[PDB]
RNA sequence: CACGGGAAACAGCAGUGAUAAAAAUUAAGCCAUGAACGAAAGUUUGACUAAGUUAUAUUAAUUAGAGUUGGUAAAUCUCGUGCCAGCCACCGCGGUCAUACGAUUAACCCAAAUUAAUAGAUCCACGGCGUAAAGAGUGUUUAAGAAAAAAAAUCACAAUAGAGUUAAAUUAUAACUAAGCUGUAAAAAGCCCUAGUUAAAAUAAAAUAACCCACGAAAGUGACUCUAAUAAUCCUGACACACGAUAGCUAGGACCCAAACUGGGAUUAGAUACCCCACUAUGCCUAGCCCUAAACCCAAAUAGUUACAUAACAAAACUAUUCGCCAGAGUACUACUCGCAACUGCCUAAAACUCAAAGGACUUGGCGGUGCUUCACAUCCACCUAGAGGAGCCUGUUCUAUAAUCGAUAAACCCCGAUAGACCUUACCAACCCUUGCCAAUUCAGCCUAUAUACCGCCAUCUUCAGCAAACCCUAAAAAGGAACAAUAGUAAGCACAAUCAUAGCACAUAAAAACGUUAGGUCAAGGUGUAGCUUAUGGGUUGGAAAGAAAUGGGCUACAUUUUCUACAUAAGAAUAUCCACCACACGAAAGUUUUUAUGAAACUAAAAACCAAAGGAGGAUUUAGCAGUAAAUCAAGAA
C-alpha cells in the first residue's frame, strides 16, 4: 500500500535546524525582520520526536481502519446494508 | 454426451468378452463342477425326505433322474 | 428341554484372574420401608436404608483451563520452514515474501470442563420416470381392482399363413467378333475358360407408383393371383400364456449375386484397417431351436381438458384411474445364486473397495484434414526477376578446448545489446594489496550478486488488426446478449482506425501513427527501484592474462569469366581471352597467406598500400529468401561512433 512522503514536512523543515525568516517562522516579531537563526540541540530533538510520533499516529490510524457490520456470515455479503439508493434526476430523494 | 456412458459400457463389454475367451476352459470346468454339486444337493434334498419320513430305502421305482447334467 | 451326560457352576453382595476403548467398598446397620416366619413381644434379611469411591450428568459456588482464528463459521501479528516438515469435517493449505504448517503476539468461544473418536436421535419419495436414475420388445388373461352419457367402422388396401405365377436385371452354355478385360486419387495384383453382340432355364431380389401413410399387438409388412383371415358391446392387469428384427445353432436341400473370415495387391514408419481382387461361413427354402437391439417415437395403458402455466433443450401444459419402474457415482449388460433344447449363452443381479463428486441442458470463447460464399496483390497457387544452400573469405551463434564474462536464442535469436573489446572499455580469470572505503552528515558507505514469474522505465509481437471502454436502457432472467434502413431495442462523449500533419505547392506514394489486450515475450548489465542476500567482502584498487579451432551452422563479400578482363577514358577505342604446348606459362578468380612499408597509438595483436603468390571455384542436393516502379537489380559517395 502507498505511503506518502508529502505528509508532515513543512517548508524549510530541516534536521540541521535552521529557522528561515519566511518559512519556519513568521517574517516579523515585535521587532521587524528576524534574522537567520538556528534552534538548540534539544529543541531539534523535540521537533524530531514530534515528526516520529506523527508517523506513529499515522500507522495506528491505518491499522485502526478495520471495522465492519456483518450481513449474514462473516465474508458473505448477504443481508449487508448497502445504504440508501441514489437521488434520481428529478430531485427525487429516498 | 450420453455417448460417454455408452463408451464405458462398450469397453467393459469388450474387455469382458476378450476375458471369457482366454478363460474359456477354466470357466467350463467350474460350471460343470457346480452342476455336479447341484445334482448332488438335489439328491440329498430327497434323501433327507426318506430319512425324515421314516422309510429306510428310497421308495419303489425311484432312480432320481439327473436334470442338471442333461445334455445332447 | 434335565431322567440321564459332561462336570462341579457369584448372570445375588462385595472382591479376583484372563479378556476388552471400557476399572465403584473384600464397606456399616435392620434405625426406617418391603419380605419370611411367628399368638405375641420379636428374630433374620449384601432387598433396602445410610454411607464409601468416580468430573458420568444437572444444581450451587470457593475453582481456570481447553479448542479455535483461510472459507462454510465467532475470531491474527511477527518469525521459522520452502509441494519439505506437516494440517483438513467438506472445499482445500504448503513449489521463497503461508492470516491454513510449527512457534510466538492479539483476539474468539466455551468453561470444571474442553476437544477427538465411535454410536445414536434426526435424515429419503404423498417426489419422480423425453434429454438427467427410471415406462419392461409385444399382446391376452388370472389374482386384484377402477367405473354418469358416447364408446363396430371399415381398409384407399403393403397384416399374417398357405398354394400357384413372372416383368426387369443377372448367370450357365453355345454362335460370331476383337485382343484385351477388370480396377482405383493414382496403381498394382487379378483374369484372358476374357470382353462386346445374339440367343437363353434355374436361383435370388422385388425400379417407377410412394410428393402415398394403409395393415398388424409388436417385431414387421409395399411384384402378381386365388384360398383362409384380422380377439373382445371394447377399463387397468403379471414372474402365467402366446409371439418376438438381425445375427447365431442343429439336420437336410439351394447357390445368381453379396459377403465376416482368409489369401493375394496397393497404401503405410507399421496397416492384422480404410481402397483393389478373388473366395468361404452366411444371407435363400423346409423342419427344429436361440429370445437378444439406439427392440427408441428414448415419450406406459384408458378416459379427458386447453383451464393454470414457460428451469433449460426437445415433440407445448395438465388432471383422473391404474399397473411397471426408479434412492450418488463407479465397481457392474459384473461375482455368486434360481430357471431355461443356451454349456465362450440368456434372465435375475449384489458387496468389498475407491471417489466428492458422477450426470442433463445451456452460455461466451477458442478450435475444426466440416459446408458455403468472398478475397490474398509480394502473394498461398500459377507466373516474373535476382539471390541463399556448393567455393574461397568476412562475421555471429552452437559445440568441443581454456584459469578465464553476461544477456538474446521458434515466427518475435544469430554484423543481436556494441553507431563497435590491443591497454582502457571490463562486468572475466590469475596473483598482489586497502578496510567508514567519492559525499555536507549519518552502526554508515559501496555490490554488473539472486529474483524480468515483484517492477517502473524502454520495446518486440499479433498489427495497417479493427476494435476497446466507462454512463445508461431493454430482455415471461441477465452465464450473456442487444442488428436488420420500405428498420424489429438500442443511446453514449472517450481511446483506436479514419482525418489532418512530415517528405517545402498539388495529388498519389512513403514516412509516421496504430488503442485494448495477447506471448508471466525482451531487458534487475542503460538507469531506477519492491523482496532477499553480501559488509577485514558477492566491496574498492594495481599488474598481467583471455577472445584458441575437430568441426556444425546463420547472415554477408567476392567470384566462377565474353552482357567478360586490362589500359586510356565517360558511356563509338587498342589489346587480353584456360588451350596451345614447353609456354620463358598464363585467361577469369587472393577478399586468403609470406615479405616490406605507411596510418594510429605510450604499447601493434589493428587498419591501409605495394611486392610476391596465385588456390578452391567452371553457376551449386533437399529446400529456401526478397521484390509490384523509379521498385528489383547493378553502380557510387557520405555520416554515426
Ligand atoms: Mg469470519
Ligand atoms: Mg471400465
Ligand atoms: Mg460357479
Ligand atoms: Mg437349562
Ligand atoms: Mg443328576
Ligand atoms: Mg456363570
Ligand atoms: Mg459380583
Ligand atoms: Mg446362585
Ligand atoms: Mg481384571
Ligand atoms: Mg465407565
Ligand atoms: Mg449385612
Ligand atoms: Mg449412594
Ligand atoms: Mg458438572
Ligand atoms: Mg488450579
Ligand atoms: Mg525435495
Ligand atoms: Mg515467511
Ligand atoms: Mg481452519
Ligand atoms: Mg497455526
Ligand atoms: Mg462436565
Ligand atoms: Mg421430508
Ligand atoms: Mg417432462
Ligand atoms: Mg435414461
Ligand atoms: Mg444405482
Ligand atoms: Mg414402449
Ligand atoms: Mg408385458
Ligand atoms: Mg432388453
Ligand atoms: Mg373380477
Ligand atoms: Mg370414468
Ligand atoms: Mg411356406
Ligand atoms: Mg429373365
Ligand atoms: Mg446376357
Ligand atoms: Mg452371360
Ligand atoms: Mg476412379
Ligand atoms: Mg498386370
Ligand atoms: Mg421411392
Ligand atoms: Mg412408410
Ligand atoms: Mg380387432
Ligand atoms: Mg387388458
Ligand atoms: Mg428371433
Ligand atoms: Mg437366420
Ligand atoms: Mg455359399
Ligand atoms: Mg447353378
Ligand atoms: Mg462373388
Ligand atoms: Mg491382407
Ligand atoms: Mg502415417
Ligand atoms: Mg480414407
Ligand atoms: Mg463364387
Ligand atoms: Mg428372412
Ligand atoms: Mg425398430
Ligand atoms: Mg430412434
Ligand atoms: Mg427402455
Ligand atoms: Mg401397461
Ligand atoms: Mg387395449
Ligand atoms: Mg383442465
Ligand atoms: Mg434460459
Ligand atoms: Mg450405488
Ligand atoms: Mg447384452
Ligand atoms: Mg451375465
Ligand atoms: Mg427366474
Ligand atoms: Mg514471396
Ligand atoms: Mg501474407
Ligand atoms: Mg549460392
Ligand atoms: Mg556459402
Ligand atoms: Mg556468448
Ligand atoms: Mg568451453
Ligand atoms: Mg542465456
Ligand atoms: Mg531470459
Ligand atoms: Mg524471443
Ligand atoms: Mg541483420
Ligand atoms: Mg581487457
Ligand atoms: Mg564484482
Ligand atoms: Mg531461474
Ligand atoms: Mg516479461
Ligand atoms: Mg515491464
Ligand atoms: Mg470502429
Ligand atoms: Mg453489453
Ligand atoms: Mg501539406
Ligand atoms: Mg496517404
Ligand atoms: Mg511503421
Ligand atoms: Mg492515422
Ligand atoms: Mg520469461
Ligand atoms: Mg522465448
Ligand atoms: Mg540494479
Ligand atoms: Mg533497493
Ligand atoms: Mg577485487
Ligand atoms: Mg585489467
Ligand atoms: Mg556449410
Ligand atoms: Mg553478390
Ligand atoms: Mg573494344
Ligand atoms: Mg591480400
Ligand atoms: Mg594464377
Ligand atoms: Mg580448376
Ligand atoms: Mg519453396
Ligand atoms: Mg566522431
Amino acid at each position: 500500500r502507498r505511503k506518502d512522503l508529502n505528509r508532515g514536512q513543512i517548508i524549510g523543515e530541516g534536521r540541521h535546524g535552521f529557522l528561515w525568516p519566511g518559512l519556519n517562522i513568521p517574517l516579523m516579531r515585535n521587532g521587524a525582520v528576524q534574522t537567520i537563526a538556528q534552534r538548540s540541540k534539544e529543541d531539534q530533538e523535540k521537533v524530531e520526536a514530534d515528526m516520529v510520533q506523527q508517523r506513529e499516529e499515522w500507522d495506528r490510524r491505518r491499522k485502526m481502519k478495520v471495522k465492519r457490520e456483518r450481513g449474514w456470515s462473516g465474508n458473505t455479503w448477504g443481508g449487508v446494508s448497502l445504504g440508501p439508493p441514489d437521488p434520481g434526476p428529478n430531485g427525487e430523494t429516498y | 454426451k450420453n455417448i460417454l456412458k455408452i463408451r464405458r459400457r462398450k469397453m467393459n463389454h469388450h474387455k469382458y468378452r476378450k476375458l471369457v475367451k482366454r478363460t474359456r476352459f477354466l470357466r467350463r470346468k467350474v460350471r460343470e463342477g457346480r452342476l455336479r454339486q447341484k445334482q448332488v444337493k438335489f439328491e440329498r434334498d430327497l434323501k433327507r425326505i426318506w430319512q425324515k419320513a421314516g422309510l429306510k430305502e428310497a421308495p419303489a421305482g425311484w432312480q432320481t433322474p439327473k436334470i442338471y447334467l442333461k445334455n445332447q
